[PDB]
């Protein structure tokens, strides 16, 4: 537990949030749905690791814990209902977009135009939200059951 | 919205047959992701809250006997009940849940051998009288088929104005109609005669089943 | 195991208001969603409102959107429907349902919209005053001059349930009138008591009528 056992995970969250960003602009692939709300979840995970790292040290490592706990558990419940809402789409739906500036203080990763094609070829029998649900358990089940 | 429309309105069947009524929706009910046909079938017994029967289109629900089956796909669903027990008297409703909730109009599955109506006459009640009115009724329990011409008699002279009936919707255990005619007079006009009766004519044999009483005492 | 009992609504005038509550009991309430289905006098079936598990979102058909309000309180386990600007179309029976596809339905509160409540008159029907014993004695209960539908006729506090007919009230004038037969072994009558219970909800009326033989 130094600058590594965090700056690795702090890197590991860029090794997803940009992975995702690739899709937006190369494999366009515009959509968002709750996915923007979910981008945020990992920009919460960053904080944790990047703070558990930058100025490690032994006091601040207690802060990093909870924030490395919150936005992961948050992540799950966001990716979960998001997943649910396919294996179980709800007679109503909406197909909306919209909203400190969420929308404003960045365009290229905080804009959300998922105009609902009731189809996604999210690879390997699992949709992105379906993967991301798992990977978020892989941060929640670390944090608690492999740290505190 | 989507419009669900079932045919036919009604079905008759002898207890133990196969019946397959149909539900058609205006809008296709398929998702691209998963063959998932978002239609349900609800059965609703006489004077009861509907019960869930089949969801998604095929899949039956906790304690549905295999006999109810759900086929259909796209805009074209069909419900099929083999071995019709007596406790299957119902209207069967289809619901779409693909975009909001809509229902079909309903299909009444009424059951099909004859039986003899069981009449019994009932004089006014003391208090009804002492509160300024008089009504005389006879029940025609457990008969079948529906058709029964019930005729009131005042000793033999037969008047009609003010004689209002009602058939129960067919029984579910025994699966046979009932009825109840009410002759409704004024307090004072009731003691005009003495003997009263009513008769059936129900076609088990058109030998008009009679049941009588006479005023004076009561 | 899992129960729903909606209630609290009878007659209400056009433009009127009135709020019904589904008393929920016997499942993880705060985890399911809730819906409110009514059934018209034609026997027709319209979905009316939908609230999400955590009171978050609600939805309505355009036919009540604006006039209707599906709240819940998982403190006291109740679901609510708050009806306002009441159309005489709204006149229907009101079920409270459970989805995962309505899998546990209530029982209804009838709600009618019209412009004169009338408590029902309840007379007991004792058979021929002749001692003439048959075998399967049938007695009756008669319910007359009321508004509006429905009533709730029970033989012996619901205990006499097997072997009874309750005939569809009719519409003479603008008062409904309805009869009730109940057969039973001659062994089980006079000796053993049998009473007619009638409940008019749309007026609050708990009229009890015990079926007496016929003394002079
Ligand atoms: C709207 O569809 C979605 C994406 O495509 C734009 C994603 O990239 C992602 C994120 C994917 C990775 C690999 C972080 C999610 C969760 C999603 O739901």
């Amino acid at each position: 537990q130094g600058r590594g056992a965090w700056l690795l995970m702090a890197f590991t969250a860029l090794a997803l949030e940009l992975t995702a960003l690739w899709f937006q602009h190369v494999m366009l692939l515009k959509p968002s749905v709750l996915c923007i709300y979910e981008r945020v979840a990992l920009f919460g995970v960053l904080g944790a690791a990047l703070i558990g790292a930058i100025a490690p040290k032994t006091p601040l490592r207690y802060v990093a814990m909870v924030i490395w706990l919150y936005s992961a558990f948050r992540g799950v419940q966001l990716t979960y209902e998001h997943t649910m809402l396919q294996l179980y789409p709800s007679p109503f739906a909406t197909c909306d977009f919209m909203v400190l500036p969420l929308d404003k203080w960045v365009p290229q990763v905080f804009v959300a135009s998922g105009d609902c094609a009731e189809r996604q070829w999210d690879f390997l029998g699992l949709e992105m939200p379906q993967w991301l649900l798992g990977i978020f358990i892989a941060y929640l089940i670390v944090a608690v059951l492999v740290v505190i | 919205d989507i419009v669900m429309s079932q045919s036919p309105s009604s079905l008759a069947v002898s207890a133990g047959e196969k019946v397959t009524m149909s539900c058609k929706s205006s809008q296709s009910l398929l998702n691209s992701r998963t063959r998932k046909n978002y239609l349900a079938w609800y059965q609703q017994k006489p004077g009861q809250s509907p019960k869930l029967l089949i969801y998604w289109a095929s899949t039956r629900e906790s304690g549905v006997p295999d006999r109810f089956t759900g086929s259909g796909s796209g805009t074209d669903f069909t419900l099929t009940i083999s071995s019709v027990q007596a406790e299957d008297l119902a209207v069967y409703y289809c619901k779409q849940s693909y975009n909001l909730y809509t229902f079909g109009g309903g299909t009444k599955l009424e059951i099909k051998a004859d039986a003899a109506p069981t009449v019994s006459i009932f004089p006014p009640s003391s208090e009804q009288l002492t509160s300024g009115g008089a009504s005389v009724v006879c029940f025609l329990n457990n008969f079948y088929p529906k058709d029964i011409n019930v005729k009131w008699k005042i000793d033999g002279s037969e008047r009609q104005n003010g004689v209002l009936n009602s058939w129960t919707d067919q029984d579910s255990k025994d699966s046979t109609y009932s009825m109840s005619s009410t002759l409704t007079l004024t307090k004072d006009e009731y003691e005009r005669h003495n003997s009263y009766t009513c008769e059936a004519t129900h076609k088990t044999s058109t030998s008009p089943i009679v049941k009588s009483f006479n005023r004076n005492e009561c | 195991e899992v129960q729903l009992v909606e209630s609290g609504g009878g007659l209400v005038k056009p433009g009127g208001s009135l709020k019904l509550s589904c008393a929920a009991s016997g499942f993880a309430f705060s985890s399911y969603d809730m819906s409110w289905v009514r059934q018209t006098p034609e026997k027709r079936l319209e979905w009316v409102a939908y609230i999400s598990s955590g009171g978050g979102s609600t939805y309505y058909p355009d036919t009540v959107k604006g006039r209707f309000t599906i709240s819940r309180d998982n403190a006291k386990n109740t679901l609510y429907l708050q009806m306002s600007s009441l159309k005489s179309e709204d006149t229907a029976m009101y079920y409270c349902a459970r989805p995962d596809a309505m899998d546990y339905w209530g029982q209804g509160t009838s709600v009618t919209v019209s412009s004169k409540t009338t408590a029902p008159s309840v007379y007991p029907l004792a058979p021929v005053c002749g001692d003439t014993t048959g075998s399967s004695v049938t007695l009756g209960c008669l319910v007359k001059g009321y508004f509006p539908e429905p009533v709730t006729l029970t033989w012996n506090s619901g205990s006499l349930s097997s072997g009874v007919h309750t005939f569809p009230a009719v519409l003479q004038s603008d008062l409904y009138t309805l009869s009730s037969s109940v057969t039973v072994t001659s062994s089980t009558w006079p000796s053993q008591s049998i009473t007619c219970n009638v409940a008019h909800p749309a007026s609050s009326t708990k009229v009890d009528k015990k079926i007496e033989p016929r003394g002079p």
